[PDB]
């Protein structure tokens, strides 16, 4: 089964039809004043209009500010882009700072394009090639289900010779796109030898030929990477491919007028369809000054994705600038561009809900007594301190015979393993000895 | 002792010499990621796009 | 006696994390003595690792230098063994001048999470009592194990290798029947006249062997991004991989483990001096902690309240609070005497020396006069000068001795400070 990671907790925003916030629903707690207007930006991203509009989640840590972002992922859905980035990956060493920005641009808008998947596979009962010389290759073809004669094209005949098929091999045509697979010798030719340097494969019993409507995404960025660079061009089978090592690349500005001048051709001729969609920043007062200032364009322009970020700084130095402090740790003039949310503190009443949501989908059991204790501990520490002692509670009580958490569980554990609070005050009072 | 001060090729012959030739396991890939785990393969009808 | 690479180092007398079933640490076993709040901790830990179903989860082992920090990260990876992920880097091995400092964390974090798949394969393995060979070919070959023989009808793509390989009657081979690959083991006892020997196999000569495999998750990075991945593996030209591939790949292996093809197998990431890091790779770990693929990581500091690296700010540990907040603090703590004596005995099992019951003692005061490590190290040195001395067992003597010959760091230290001038810089 899946593992519980940290946001595996939250399955979307959970506002009700009127566009309100639920006190508690799909995972999330509290929050009602950030999470109603996430809400807002749910329904600017599925409306389309707009490029390159952005938003700041602002709060401290522990707030909701990266629960609410993936949220709204899970409000759009897997068929709308999110691409996630830390602001820290901006420091490549192959490409510029502001390359980086710019490719992460472009993995949040979408092409969505549409075909038929049409497979045809089988043990092959015969090739008979047919300028007079090879118009084409008819095939034949045999499952367990029946059989069928195929005419193929020259150049997928020439990738049969390059797989070395022969009759009574069970191949893999995959005829929408050229993709050819030798599965095995097909088991009724098992015993031509005793012993030789072939595998088989039992006669297929699928279908000959299956049909589906299959749905493609590709990002702008896949066709600005697969594009830009010669190809490799060679499908392993090859060997210069061997001595040019790939490598990341400041992609022009140019190809990239030419790829929104295909798509444009494409989308009109209604072979594809568009969904821009998010990038979401996490840690973006990690950006440089530099590439705060990428940003004064790219967030303008007719064509960009639209962008969440979050932060948790005061009023803080701006990253690289030597002595400028502003709000968020993000330059004045960028923040000018941002709608910003704010992010609220949780009393314990909304922490005991958070502990009891986490619980019981870690798969915890927790007596009454014990949710009211790490409750305790969120007025102590914080959500995250309290979230984090539940598994290792568990398997004190699981040591201890009980499918159940108990006080003196989250007791151990609370002595066990300390907070930044607690493991501060025991540096402070030995800080001569570190 | 005479052998070696008239000429040490008496004594032992220099040796022709060669580096050392060595070679580790080839690296082994499974039949399972080797079928299903190149994305040159299994992404194959996407990349046409 | 021979030796191999591995020779006594600094934490090879810990051969394992010494508890009971109750998760409670006996006072010395495994190699390991007394920290028994931290050890009781690590076992805990151990079993989140050994459950897996938790992802992004870390702990920081801090405490004063010397007390066991890097000795109960270090058992624990013992305790794990092999059949799970383990992997260790210092924080100042992530500055890679080839590879961004962020790229090389998420490296760190996938050689660190496996992937496991079964396979069957049809082998074939036996003792070759004959082959023969014509001139298209035809060919025929016999194979005995201690229990059957057979003869056999050779295909072509055979005939090529067994001549290839110089194949000879009365070798032990085995023969990847789906390949053609010949494996050639030695040669029967019987057939040792006129190197290597070896007994026939027992069963039968073809067995449907299933073999269970393992691939990091990052390793199938690799073999995804160039004409030949395998070797930019081993050569390190693996740099910069393309994060649009690792949002293909992710997504691949998570259809893999729901289809029940694959399993996928959490590990650990020993990321020991954590405090290296800069605040923008601590800006790394705060966001790829929450997501499935990640591992447990123990983190590892000796660190004050002090300045966090690439700013001017003040924290905890020499962590960010930003990053602190993810994670779980154990506490290692400076040892008592008991344990002092206990360790240094430990030691003189590991290096295999003898010494005096009042040596232990005036050793352990030295160890508590200087913070235990350095009286390890003169457990070697004392035992070279009683070699010197064709002593059985190291007398106080020899400790005294050897005390005075190396300096520790605070004697050092004091001396510095009456050549003050003399030395350059101050
Ligand atoms: N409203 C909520 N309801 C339930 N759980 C929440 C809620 N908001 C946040 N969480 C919890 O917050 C914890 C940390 O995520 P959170 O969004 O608070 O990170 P953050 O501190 O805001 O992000 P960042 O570190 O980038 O500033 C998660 O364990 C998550 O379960
Ligand atoms: N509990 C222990 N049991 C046995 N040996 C230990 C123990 N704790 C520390 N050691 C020994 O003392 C050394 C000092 O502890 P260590 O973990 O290396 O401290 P640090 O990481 O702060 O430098 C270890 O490397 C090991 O040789």
């Amino acid at each position: 089964t899946q593992r519980i990671a940290s946001h595996s907790h939250v399955k979307g925003l959970g506002l009700d039809e009127s566009g309100l916030a639920k006190q508690a629903a799909s995972g999330l707690v509290g929050q009602e004043n950030a999470r109603e207007a996430c809400g807002v930006i749910v329904e600017l991203i599925k409306s389309k209009k707009m490029a390159g509009r952005a938003v700041l989640l602002a709060g401290p840590p522990g707030t909701g500010k990266t629960a609410l972002a993936l949220a709204i992922a899970q409000e759009l859905g897997s068929k709308v882009p999110f691409c996630p980035m830390v602001g820290s990956e901006v420091y490549s060493t192959e490409i510029k700072k502001t390359e980086v920005l710019m490719e992460n641009f472009r993995r949040a808008i979408g092409l969505r394009i549409k075909e038929t998947k049409e497979v045809y596979e089988g043990e092959v009962t015969e090739l008979t090639p047919c300028g007079k010389t090879i118009s084409h290759v008819i095939i034949g073809l045999k499952t367990a289900k029946g059989t069928k004669q195929l005419k193929l094209d020259p150049s997928i005949f020439e990738s049969l010779q390059k797989e070395r098929v022969e009759a009574g091999d069970v191949i893999y045509i995959e005829a929408n796109s050229g993709a050819v697979k030798r599965q095995g010798r097909c088991d009724t030719y098992a015993t031509e030898f005793d012993l030789e340097a072939e595998e088989y494969v039992p006669l297929p019993k699928g279908d000959v030929h299956k049909k589906k409507e299959i749905i493609q995404d590709v990002t702008l960025h896949d066709l600005d990477v697969a594009n830009a660079r010669p190809q490799g061009g060679q499908d392993i089978l090859s060997m210069m491919g061997q001595l040019m090592k790939p490598k990341k690349t400041e992609i022009t500005d140019k190809l990239r007028g030419e790829i929104n001048k295909v798509v444009n051709k494409y989308i009109d001729q209604g072979i594809a369809e568009l969904v821009p969609g998010v990038l979401f920043v996490d840690e973006v007062h990690m950006l440089d000054i530099e590439c705060f200032t990428y940003l004064h364009r790219a967030l303008e322009s007719s064509i960009a994705p639209i962008v969440i970020f979050a932060s948790n700084r005061g009023n803080c130095v701006i990253r690289g600038t030597e002595d400028i402090t502003s709000p968020h740790g993000i330059p004045l003039d960028l923040l000018d561009r941002v709608m910003i949310i704010r992010t609220m503190l949780y009393t314990p009443q909304e922490m005991k809900q958070i502990i009891k949501i986490r619980a019981q989908t870690e798969g915890i059991n927790i007596s009454e007594e014990a949710l009211n204790h790490l409750g305790e501990i969120g007025t102590k520490t914080t959500l995250r301190y309290s979230v984090q002692l539940l598994t290792p509670a568990n398997l004190l009580a699981k040591i201890n015979g009980k499918d159940s958490i108990e006080k003196e569980h989250v007791e151990e554990i609370s002595e066990l393993f300390y907070d930044a609070k607690s493991s501060a005050k025991i540096l402070a009072d030995q800080q001569d000895k570190y | 002792f005479r052998k070696v001060c008239n000429h040490p090729e008496l004594f032992e012959r220099q040796e022709t010499w060669s580096p050392f030739h060595i070679s580790l396991k080839p690296y082994h890939i499974s039949k399972f990621i080797y079928r299903h785990g190149q994305i040159r393969v299994f992404n194959h009808s996407r990349d046409r796009w | 006696d021979v030796t191999r690479i591995e020779r006594i180092g600094a934490h090879s007398h810990i051969r394992g994390l010494g508890l009971d079933d109750a998760l409670e640490p006996r006072q010395a076993s495994q190699g390991m003595v007394g920290q028994l709040a931290a050890r009781r901790a690590a076992g805990v830990v151990l079993e989140m690792i050994r459950e897996g179903k938790i992802a992004g989860r870390a702990v920081l082992i801090a405490g004063q230098p010397g007390t066991g920090k890097t000795a109960i990260a270090m058992g624990m990876a013992q305790a794990l063994g092999p059949d799970t992920p383990f992997t260790a880097i210092a924080g100042s091995e992530i500055f890679s001048l080839e590879m961004s400092k962020t790229e090389a964390l998420t490296q760190a974090f996938r050689r660190s999470i496996g992937v496991r798949i079964k396979e069957e394969t049809e082998i074939i393995e036996g003792e070759v009592v004959e082959i023969q060979i014509d001139r298209s070919k035809v060919g025929k070959l016999t194979l005995k194990t201690t229990e059957m023989e057979t003869i056999y009808d050779l295909g072509t793509k055979m005939i090529e290798s067994l001549t290839k390989d110089k194949v000879q009657a009365g070798d032990v081979i085995t023969i990847d029947k789906a390949t053609g690959k010949i494996s050639k083991l030695g040669r029967s006892f019987t057939r040792a006249r006129d190197t290597k020997f070896v007994q026939c196999p027992d069963g039968e000569l073809q067995k449907r062997k299933e073999v269970v495999h393992t691939v990091s998750l990052h390793e199938i990075d690799v073999i995804n991004s160039r004409t030949q991945g395998f070797l930019a593996l081993f050569s390190g030209d693996t740099g910069e991989i393309k994060s649009e591939v690792r949002e293909q790949i992710n997504a691949k292996v998570a259809e893999w483990r729901e289809e029940g093809k694959a399993e996928i197998i959490p590990g650990v990431l020993f990321i020991d001096e954590v405090h290296m890091l800069d605040i923008e790779s601590f800006s790394f770990l705060n966001r790829a902690l929450e997501s499935d693929m990640a591992p447990v990581l123990i983190m590892a500091t000796n660190r004050g309240i002090t300045r966090i690296r690439g700013t001017s700010y003040q924290s905890p540990h020499g962590i960010p609070i930003d990053l602190l907040d993810r994670l779980l603090i154990v506490s290692t703590t400076p040892y008592s005497e008991k344990d002092t004596k206990q360790i240094l005995r430990i030691r003189c099992e590991e290096e295999d020396v003898e010494m005096s019951e009042d040596a232990y003692t005036v050793l352990t005061r030295i160890g508590l006069e200087t913070s235990l490590r350095y009286a390890i190290q003169l457990i070697t040195a004392a035992s070279l000068v009683c070699r010197k001395r064709k002593g059985t067992e190291v007398q106080v003597d020899d400790i005294k001795r050897v005390y005075s010959l190396f300096l520790d760091e605070s004697r050092s230290t004091q001396y510095m400070k009456e050549y003050q001038d003399a030395f350059l810089f101050n």
